[PDB]
């Protein structure tokens, strides 16, 4: 059930360019005769994509990252290939997500999986139902914290006569899924041309995913030995991996509907025009689409380099407060502040600042802060704002309509309250 | 991971008893599964194993005609029916899970042939 | 999305409101779109001797994003010197418990 | 397969070496070889697989050796807690163990 | 001011923190350190509070003593004196300008020109001409008719081994 | 999803996942009707100058 899976052939991981594939439809909207242009997480044209082969024993199958997405091809003629594994660290600690193919049937389920390295799903024969079975226990050995589970029709289906190709997202709480299935007959590398992906699920996992891994299968049919690493033989069924970015495309659409077109705007300055003039066909002439900058490298803070606290302590700790008619003022001036430990206490009852926030005051210089206390009771605490009406903003303290800073209170019944 | 055995008892010779492991934590159906015995301080006797789906068995060759094992993969049970014992075959029976070798061990059940 | 806070604290659940909750334990987003429900549970919540199974997130490195749920119970690091998992002078524990 | 396990008894002190030895009738097939530790009471316990290979959570002191017809467990540096009955047994043509060695404390 | 009293007739003792940001020295900071001033190159700048993005440069602007910030017509941040060493560092904003593509149709060919406007030929067969930094056209002696208008005199035409020329 | 318009019969093939069309105002073009999968032209109703 855990058996490991060790034949040790050692290639190089190849790189291929995608010319232009990984173009999937942004959302469920019928478009025909139309050119849109929309910003989204795709796979940028002739990028830089990795090889992987499974050809004989060369089996290429690690825990690779999830940064943004992913753009999945298979080239493929038995389906070896039945599914991937995504997660974080991909054992029993945490949550992860599988997708597994049986045979007109998918598993989905996800639960805290404990994966042995080097998975696979097995096949054999049961000598019962007279059926070649495949059970999937080789993958993962235990499964806690089960959450949600789905089950659907195929998603791969039926020397490489088909390409398979897919786009995973792991968009704010869904994980999108965009799918297409394109026969050609390239036995090398992919093939160069155009085929959008239709999208085929957005599952509401929400999860954090950050790696991820495929699964295929095995052949043993000409012999069998103990499991072990050895007696397995894989078919020629390659795949390549690209991760996504967000790029601004320029989507074309025919007659039907469909896509069979697209310009990526950031790709080089002709697609900058392309995108500009919302147009495939660019006419002679000089165009202005965009604009040159040169972006600061780093951050200059200069201050005078003086050190000194300001004495806030004995404002807000003060032993005796003043009466609010006769309201004390105290002016604070040269000296440094950390206005972040007077909002982390939760000594005060009230903590109202106007046109400047206290999580963005610790890093604000001023020439001079006027600190007024005085004593009211509860009902009175709310007339202490701008444009406030009452006996004690009337005629006790007034505080002006373009007021910058902040109103501090708490209750003092324990200290300002006499038995009498 | 977990195996208990149960059946165990005495049984006057020649006649029959039928032993049974309940299992739980684990895949079940995907394990062969084995039987072991052990006579009083000596060492211990592979009895029987089944495989994975029932579909193959073997038998030592001390109880080869007497003993049937079977196992049920939808209750999690194995069973060893012992027929026509003898003195000889009083021991502790283990019930034990394939890993080939055996990792998961039972109690195991103590069967006396007496009369 | 349910849970308990006091009275006090019903007010910080609001979209651009700041608070140990809002910043600490249930952060809405600005573009909020929907209806926020509250009712005295006094009754329900409340242990004549203290009901200390409802938990807070006191402290924390940063404020959390909007429908995003911390539930880690590191030890806070509040000042220079690691922690390694052992409680005490600027290692606090991050939840405390209502009263 | 039968399976011969010498010596019958090993009588040594903590801190020693202890070399179990198991001779099979025939060649064992594929290495497949396992050493098991029983004590008083107690069901047996998965050493070593594959002549070699130790056992989850078994410590390295136990290593294991040999091939075809001779295989070899070595108890680097015994303890208390090692002193036990060691069974061997071949998995590659049927299931067969041998008679045991019980390791005790001289 | 009773302890029985309730809470809105409880006493509360109330502080209220006015800032005033007077165009003076800033005594009064939050607890920041400062950094390193790095010259003649593109920073995102703070000087006591006020921020932006230029390039600093030493300047020849002899401020009175009591000036700390100088303004443009526009009312923006012209230079300021360094809070730390008492110098006046003239305040550039970072390189910009359009970006042109210079191109024949493409019916004839996807090779394209890039025109920089109003720039040198050093932050981006590269043509420096009074109307920007043009990459990607060859410059030939040879006069023409003028065909895709660039400016100054300068235009271009897809010519010949064919390829774009200015 | 609300509006005033003439439901009509439409030869628009919409894909299986696809349940609203859209103009090159962003305005709703098609729908699909939510009981019986077919595709619906919408129409504004008859308007002009007097
Ligand atoms: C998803 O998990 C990853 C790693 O498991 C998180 O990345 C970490 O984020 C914290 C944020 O404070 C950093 O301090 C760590 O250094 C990051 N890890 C690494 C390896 O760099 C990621 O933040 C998680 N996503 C969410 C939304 O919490
Ligand atoms: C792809 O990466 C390889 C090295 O891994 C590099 O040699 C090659 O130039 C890259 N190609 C592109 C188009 O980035
Ligand atoms: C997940 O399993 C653990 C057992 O280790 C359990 O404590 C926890 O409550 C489970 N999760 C949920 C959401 O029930
Ligand atoms: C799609 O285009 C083909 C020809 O390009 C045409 O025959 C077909 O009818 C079109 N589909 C629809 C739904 O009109
Ligand atoms: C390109 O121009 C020629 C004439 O100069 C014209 O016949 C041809 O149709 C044009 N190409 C396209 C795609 O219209
Ligand atoms: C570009 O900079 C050089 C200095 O290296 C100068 O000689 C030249 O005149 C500058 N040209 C323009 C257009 O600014
Ligand atoms: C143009 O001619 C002058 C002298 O005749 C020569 O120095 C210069 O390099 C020529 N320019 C080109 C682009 O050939």
């Amino acid at each position: 059930q855990c058996v490991n899976l060790t034949t040790r052939t050692q290639l190089p991981p190849a790189y291929t360019n995608s010319f232009t594939r990984g173009v999937y439809y942004p959302d469920k909207v019928f478009r025909s005769s139309v050119l849109h242009s929309t910003q989204d997480l795709f796979l940028p044209f002739f990028s830089n994509v990795t090889w992987f082969h499974a050809i004989h024993k060369r089996f290429d199958n690690p825990v690779l990252p999830f940064n943004d997405g992913v753009y999945f091809a298979s080239t493929e003629k038995s389906n070896i290939i039945r599914g991937w594994i995504f997660g974080t660290t991909l054992d029993s600690k945490t949550q992860s997500l599988l997708i597994v193919n049986n045979a007109t049937n998918v598993v989905i389920k996800v639960c805290e999986f404990q994966f042995c390295n080097d998975p696979f799903l097995g096949v054999y024969y049961h000598k019962n139902n007279k059926s070649w079975m495949e059970s999937e226990f080789r993958v993962y050995s235990s499964a806690n914290n089960c959450t949600f589970e789905y089950v659907s029709q195929p998603f791969l289906m039926d020397n490489f006569k088909n390409l398979r190709e897919f786009v995973f997202k792991n968009i704010d709480g869904y994980f999108k899924i965009y799918s297409k299935h394109t026969p050609i007959n390239l036995v090398r590398d992919l093939p160069q041309g155009f085929s959008a992906l239709e999208p085929l699920v957005d599952l509401p996992i929400g999860i954090n995913i950050t790696r991820f891994q495929t699964l295929l299968a095995l052949h043993r049919s000409y012999l069998t030995p103990g499991d072990s690493s050895s007696g397995w033989t894989a078919g020629a069924a390659a795949y390549y991996v690209g991760y996504l970015q967000p790029r601004t495309f320029l989507l074309k659409y025919n007659e039907n509907g469909t896509i069979t077109d697209a310009v990526d705007c950031a790709l080089d300055p002709l697609s900058e025009t392309k995108c500009t003039l919302k147009s495939f066909t660019v006419e002679k002439g000089i165009y202005q689409t965009s604009n040159f900058r040169v972006q600061p490298t780093e951050s200059i803070v200069r201050f005078p380099n003086i050190t000194n606290l300001c004495p806030f302590g004995e404002v807000f700790n003060a032993t005796r407060f003043a009466s609010v008619y006769a309201w004390n003022r105290k002016r604070i001036s040269n000296c440094v502040a950390d206005y972040s430990v007077l909002y982390n206490s939760a000594s005060f009852s009230t903590f109202k600042c106007y046109g400047v926030s206290p999580t963005k005051l610790n890093d604000l210089c001023f020439t001079n802060v006027y600190a007024d206390s005085f004593v009211i009771r509860g009902d009175e605490v709310r007339q202490i704002a701008p444009g406030q009406t009452g006996k004690i903003a009337d005629y006790n303290y007034k505080l002006p309509d373009d007021f910058t800073g902040c109103v501090i209170a708490w209750n003092s019944n324990n200290l300002d309250s006499k038995v009498g | 991971v977990q195996l208990v055995e149960s059946g165990g008892g005495v049984v006057q010779p020649g006649r029959s008893l039928r032993l049974s492991c309940a299992a739980s934590g684990f895949t079940f159906s995907s394990y062969g599964m084995h039987w072991v015995r052990q006579a009083p301080g000596k060492g211990l006797e592979w009895v029987a194993l089944i495989s994975y789906d029932g579909g193959n068995r073997y038998y030592a060759d001390s109880v080869k005609g007497r003993f049937t094992i079977s196992r049920d993969n939808s209750k999690n049970t194995l069973y060893l029916q012992m027929n026509r014992l003898r003195a000889e075959d009083t021991a502790m029976y283990y019930c034990a899970k394939d890993r080939y070798f055996m990792d998961v061990w039972g109690k195991g059940t103590t069967v006396t042939v007496s009369s | 999305d349910s849970f308990v806070i006091r009275g006090d604290e019903v007010r910080q659940i609001a979209p651009g409101q700041t608070g140990k909750i809002a910043d600490y334990n249930y952060k809405l987003p600005d573009d909020f779109t929907g209806c926020v429900i509250a009712w005295n549970s006094n009754n329900l919540d409340s242990k004549v001797g203290g009901n200390y199974n409802y938990l807070y997130r006191l402290f924390r490195k940063s404020n959390l994003k909007p429908f995003e749920r911390d539930i880690s119970t590191e030890i806070y690091q509040a000042g220079s010197t690691p922690c390694n998992g052992v409680e005490g002078f600027n290692c606090y524990f991050p939840l405390q418990s209502y009263g | 397969i039968q399976l011969t396990q010498s010596p019958g008894t090993l009588s040594l002190s903590p801190g020693e070496r202890a070399t179990l030895s198991c001779r099979a009738s025939q060649s064992i097939s594929g290495n497949y070889l396992a050493w098991y530790q029983h004590k008083p009471g107690q069901a047996p316990r998965l050493l070593i697989y594959g002549a070699s290979t130790r056992a989850t959570g078994i410590p390295d002191r136990f290593s294991g050796s040999g091939s075809g017809t001779d295989f070899t467990l070595t108890i680097s540096r015994l303890e208390p807690e090692d002193f036990a009955v060691y069974y061997c047994q071949q998995y590659g043509s049927s299931y067969t163990f041998g008679q045991g060695t019980k390791v005790e404390i001289k | 001011f009773q302890p029985t009293n309730g809470v809105g007739y409880q006493p509360y003792r109330v502080v209220v923190l006015s800032f005033e940001l007077l165009h003076a020295p800033a005594t009064v900071c939050g607890p920041k350190k400062s950094t390193n001033l790095v010259k003649n190159k593109c920073v995102n700048f703070n000087f006591n509070g006020l921020t932006g993005t230029g390039v600093l440069t030493e300047s020849n602007k002899k401020f009175l003593p009591f000036q700390q910030f100088g303004r443009d017509i526009a009312d923006t941040t012209d230079a300021v004196r360094d809070p730390q060493t008492l110098e006046i560092l003239d305040i550039t904003p970072c390189s910009f300008g359009g970006v042109s593509v210079i191109t024949p149709g493409t019916n004839t060919s996807n090779q394209v020109a890039v025109l920089y406007q109003d720039v040198n030929c050093t932050e981006v067969n590269v043509f420096q001409t009074r109307a920007g930094c043009l990459i990607g056209a060859e410059h030939v002696n040879n006069s023409y008719e003028c065909d895709i208008p660039i400016g100054a005199g300068i235009c271009a035409s897809y010519q010949t081994s064919q390829s774009i020329i200015a």
